[PDB]
RNA sequence: CUCGGAGCAGAACCCAACCUCCGAGCAGUACAUGCUAAGACUUCACCAGUCAAAGCGAACUACUAUACUCAAUUGAUCCAAUAACUUGACCAACGGAACAAGUUACCCUAGGGAUAACAGCGCAAUCCUAUUCUAGAGUCCAUAUCAACAAUAGGGUUUACGACCUCGAUGUUGGAUCAGGACAUCCCGAUGGUGCAGCCGCUAUUAAAGGUUCGUUUGUUCAACGAUUAAAGUCCUACGUGAUCU
RNA sequence: CCGAGCCUGGUGAUAGCUGGUUGUCCAAGAUAGAAUCUUAGUUCAACUUUAAAUUUGCCCACAGAACCCUCUAAAUCCCCUUGUAAAUUUAACUGUUAGUCCAAAGAGGAACAGCUCUUUGGACACUAGGAAAAAACCUUGUAGAGAGAGUAAAAAAUUUAACACCCAUAGUAGGCCUAAAAGCAGCCACCAAUUAAGAAAGCGUUCAAGCUCAACACCCACUACCUAAAAAAUCCCAAACAUAUAA
RNA sequence: ACCCCUAUACCUUCUGCAUAAUGAAUUAACUAGAAAUAACUUUGCAAGGAGAGCCAAAGCUAAGACCCCCGAAACCAGACGA
């Protein structure tokens, strides 16, 4: 019979060349996820579907923020393999009320809290 | 047998996709397929599996 | 229960003589 | 086309994504007086908004709930202290 | 349909043939053969 | 002269499949992604001791909010004008 | 054909087959198995069924004593019997119609390819063929020839199975007529082997251009028989072909 | 036009059965079972729809849920947190209750079926792309216009059997058994001559002869020690290609 | 205009129909959803409502809004027919 998947506690034990190869750090892991869906969720059980329902991923390829907690990751774990995780890269930091409305997300993982739409002048 | 699992230059194995859920495999594999590793198939048995 | 570690904690016959005319 | 090389340079793998090419404004009065914002612009202008304050409340969030936990860590080693003192021994030690 | 064992050798799923077809043992190759160096 | 009995992806008796060079070139890289997905599971940021409570004042709130609106049903209020406004079908110039 | 236990159904519940097994339609002991009443369970509905603290009344200061032991141990309403209490069906087709069997090819109607006979299709148990294995037979000799116990493939001609198309119709034997095709070749051609002297044979490779009889009996396909022939081949074609015929 | 006439009337007989059922637009919507002279139907559940009330629903951390027993199964139940926005109750009803394939655990058959019966899940009875055509496999779902763009699934690979050369005397026809057994029908031993050769490994002879192998010598045979085919009936079946930087 | 590319009529019935399942030559006209019980919605009045009856522990009165067509073989009565 077809039934949910119990994945080990092993799989999720990043071995020191996992760090090399993906550039995490254990002992300063990333805030927040960033869950993009690029897997459909029609040809799957409905405790998947659910659970896609659940994080904001009805539509596929539109970015996601989840925070980097057991209870979040359980679901991940459920779905992983209808959805890509990212770290949330913050290299001016959080955005503030100034520039709330100049932010953007790259496709590197990084927000960028300032975004001219010009060519850097260096 | 053990020289082969042990120098496979494949980076995906059977036991590591079937026993993570990689790809949501075990939607297609069998309960069984978790202590088989691929090198079972009915009444078959396939020793070139690693 | 089966899954718990205290499976099998009322196990009994294990230590009495088979008697099975 | 072209999609894995546009990641690789930090850029959106559709070229329609964010980018000059798509987010600048198309035309302007030719006087020079700037077009109003396209309504296109302005859904995800607002959209990237909800997603950065979304960024910051999560952020918020777990911080304050970091220190909520380090408070009660704080607190339950004070409360062992207390219950050491007692009255002073007696009987056969003395 | 067919059991779970079978006489013959019952047609795997796609999903699961690919997956076999992926999994196949590699046999590492030296970057000089053996017969070509004393 | 070559048919296979009865349909061909289904029975006893079927048409083989092959897999192509891009049908596993095509997997391999959805199991890339997954692996990197397994990597960033294993570093949650917070433990499940401290996770607690972080976010229950936001989703009792949340609820709040659902309760309210749930008992806000009610008919909507009617106006002499949209009655009286009805006259005016037969509005004719002088 | 109703009820209960066990497997299938391995761990909360549930779960079918004209599935695999074992049983029940009682018996025994009490005579407070008296009354009443929180909260619950429930055989996937309902009906029905199940467990119960406290309290009243008893028992009791020996009695695993307080809703008997026991798994199922059973039957609704109406109605009938009775002063009352209460009782009454193998209504076993066991959610039970108060009481009704055969036959129809003399048949009719409504439908059904939801469902059989016909053919197709699926399948290959059965049937057929090849190869692998080398016990045995062939005086000796496994392989001229034949072949056991088994193994691996293939064919879709037999008998079955399934019930997928058709019941607002896909007309059945055999024959006549015309034949199309397959080769697993009966004859004719070319070859290898032989326990091939020759003459006749056996076996295997290759070959589908050509040919493959007339009659007695039988509705016959067959089969038996007569006389021949270089030979009187095996099968498929909606068991080829009835808007061509019988 | 007689298994019992015909006409009229009861009569608009009845039919769980078949057929048909008329304007536009949008939305929600595929559902365990139980009883039944019942399985071609109904009623109650379940599911679905509308309106309404107010409050948790789903996903789930530890802790917890059986002994008897052969599979020490995949899992489930319970469940705060968390991620989410649904859920229960009340009011009013209809329809569905003739099921198909795939994956998985099993049962029946023949470890047959496009077979039959359950369970878990998916898909179909809705869209589009792909596997050639294609309900059931894969990709993908929320709807419009565009003579923009990035992608998803998505193409079938394989071709196999050479092999040594050279050389051989002798105790002795070992004993025993046996008509005969002489290396080679059985039994026992299996010692020894020659630098070198088993009281004989495979053939052969009625028994003996006869031909080989294991010996010496010569000498770098300086070997792989992993395997195997084909046949159907209208007419093969895209055309082709081993070479220009993996997109 | 055609040539190119794409596209397996419709209804019904079904697990599933281009289906070689059903009906249809075509045109015009004709030919098929009738209602209580409550409930809901909108007015009136209100511990009362209603133009005797009836209902009423916010009810009561009034309105709106839900329930098809064709077809048997038969049965019976009374006539008419050798
Ligand atoms: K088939
Ligand atoms: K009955
Ligand atoms: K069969
Ligand atoms: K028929
Ligand atoms: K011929
Ligand atoms: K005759
Ligand atoms: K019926
Ligand atoms: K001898
Ligand atoms: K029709
Ligand atoms: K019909
Ligand atoms: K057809
Ligand atoms: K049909
Ligand atoms: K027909
Ligand atoms: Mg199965
Ligand atoms: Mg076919
Ligand atoms: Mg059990
Ligand atoms: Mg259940
Ligand atoms: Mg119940
Ligand atoms: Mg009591
Ligand atoms: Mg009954
Ligand atoms: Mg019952
Ligand atoms: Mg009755
Ligand atoms: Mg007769
Ligand atoms: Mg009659
Ligand atoms: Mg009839
Ligand atoms: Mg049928
Ligand atoms: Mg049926
Ligand atoms: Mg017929
Ligand atoms: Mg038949
Ligand atoms: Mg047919
Ligand atoms: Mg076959
Ligand atoms: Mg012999
Ligand atoms: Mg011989
Ligand atoms: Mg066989
Ligand atoms: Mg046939
Ligand atoms: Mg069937
Ligand atoms: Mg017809
Ligand atoms: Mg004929
Ligand atoms: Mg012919
Ligand atoms: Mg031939
Ligand atoms: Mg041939
Ligand atoms: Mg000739
Ligand atoms: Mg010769
Ligand atoms: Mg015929
Ligand atoms: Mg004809
Ligand atoms: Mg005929
Ligand atoms: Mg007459
Ligand atoms: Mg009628
Ligand atoms: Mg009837
Ligand atoms: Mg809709
Ligand atoms: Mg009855
Ligand atoms: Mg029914
Ligand atoms: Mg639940
Ligand atoms: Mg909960
Ligand atoms: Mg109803
Ligand atoms: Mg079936
Ligand atoms: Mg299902
Ligand atoms: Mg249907
Ligand atoms: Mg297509
Ligand atoms: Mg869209
Ligand atoms: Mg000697
Ligand atoms: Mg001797
Ligand atoms: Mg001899
Ligand atoms: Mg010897
Ligand atoms: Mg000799
Ligand atoms: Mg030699
Ligand atoms: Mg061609
Ligand atoms: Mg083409
Ligand atoms: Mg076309
Ligand atoms: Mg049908
Ligand atoms: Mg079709
Ligand atoms: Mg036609
Ligand atoms: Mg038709
Ligand atoms: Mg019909
Ligand atoms: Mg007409
Ligand atoms: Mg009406
Ligand atoms: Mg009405
Ligand atoms: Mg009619
Ligand atoms: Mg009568
Ligand atoms: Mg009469
Ligand atoms: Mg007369």
């Amino acid at each position: 019979k077809f039934t949910r998947s119990r994945i080990p506690e092993k799989v999720f034990q990043a071995s020191p060349e996992d760090h090399e190869k993906y550039g995490g750090d254990p002992q300063n892991p990333h805030k927040l996820h960033i869950v993009t869906r690029i897997k459909s969720t029609r040809r799957r059980p409905y405790w998947e579907k659910d659970i896609i329902k659940m994080l904001g991923l009805e539509k596929a390829h539109t970015p996601q923020v989840h925070k980097n907690i057991p209870s979040v990751n359980a679901k991940l774990k459920v779905v992983k393999h209808l959805i890509r995780i990212k770290p949330l890269k913050l290299p001016q930091g959080l955005p503030a009320e100034e520039n709330m409305s100049n932010t953007c997300l790259k496709s590197t993982g990084e927000l960028v809290v300032q975004w001219h739409l010009k060519p850097v002048e260096q | 047998q053990e020289e082969r699992e042990r120098n496979n230059q494949n980076p995906w194995t059977f036991e590591r996709i079937a026993t993570a859920n990689m790809l949501g495999i075990r939607k297609v594999l069998s309960p069984y397929d978790l202590t088989h590793k691929g090198k079972y198939w009915g009444k078959f048995y396939m020793p070139k599996r690693v | 229960y089966k899954t718990k570690p205290t499976h099998g904690i009322g196990k009994y016959k294990h230590l009495i003589k088979a008697e099975e005319p | 086309a072209g999609g894995q090389w546009r990641l690789q340079q930090g850029l959106a793998a559709n070229p329609s994504g964010y980018g000059p090419l798509t987010e600048l404004p198309d035309w302007s009065y030719a006087d020079g007086r700037p077009a109003p914002p396209m309504k296109g612009q302005l859904r995800r202008k607002a959209e990237r908004e909800t997603f950065a304050r979304r960024v910051v409340l999560l952020s918020q969030e777990m911080d304050a709930g970091l220190q909520a936990w380090q408070l009660r860590q704080q607190k339950l080693q004070e409360e062992q202290r207390k219950q050491e003192n007692a009255l002073k021994p007696k009987g056969a030690s003395l | 349909g067919s059991k779970a064992v079978t006489r013959h050798r019952r047609v795997m799923h796609f999903q699961r043939q690919k997956l076999m077809a992926v999994t196949e043992y590699i046999p590492p190759k030296p970057a000089i053969h053996p017969s070509c160096l004393p | 002269r070559g048919r296979i009995p009865g349909r061909q992806w289904i029975g006893k008796h079927r048409r083989p499949r092959f897999v192509s060079l891009r049908a596993k070139q095509n997997m391999i890289r959805r199991l890339e992604i997954e692996a990197e997905n397994h990597y960033w599971l294993s570093m949650p940021y917070m433990t499940r001791e401290q996770e607690r409570g972080h976010a229950a004042v936001r989703r009792r709130e949340a609820f709040e909010a659902i309760k309210a609106a749930a008992t806000s049903k009610f008919p909507p209020h009617r106006f002499i004008a949209d009655q009286l406004d009805h006259l005016n079908v037969t509005k004719k110039w002088s």
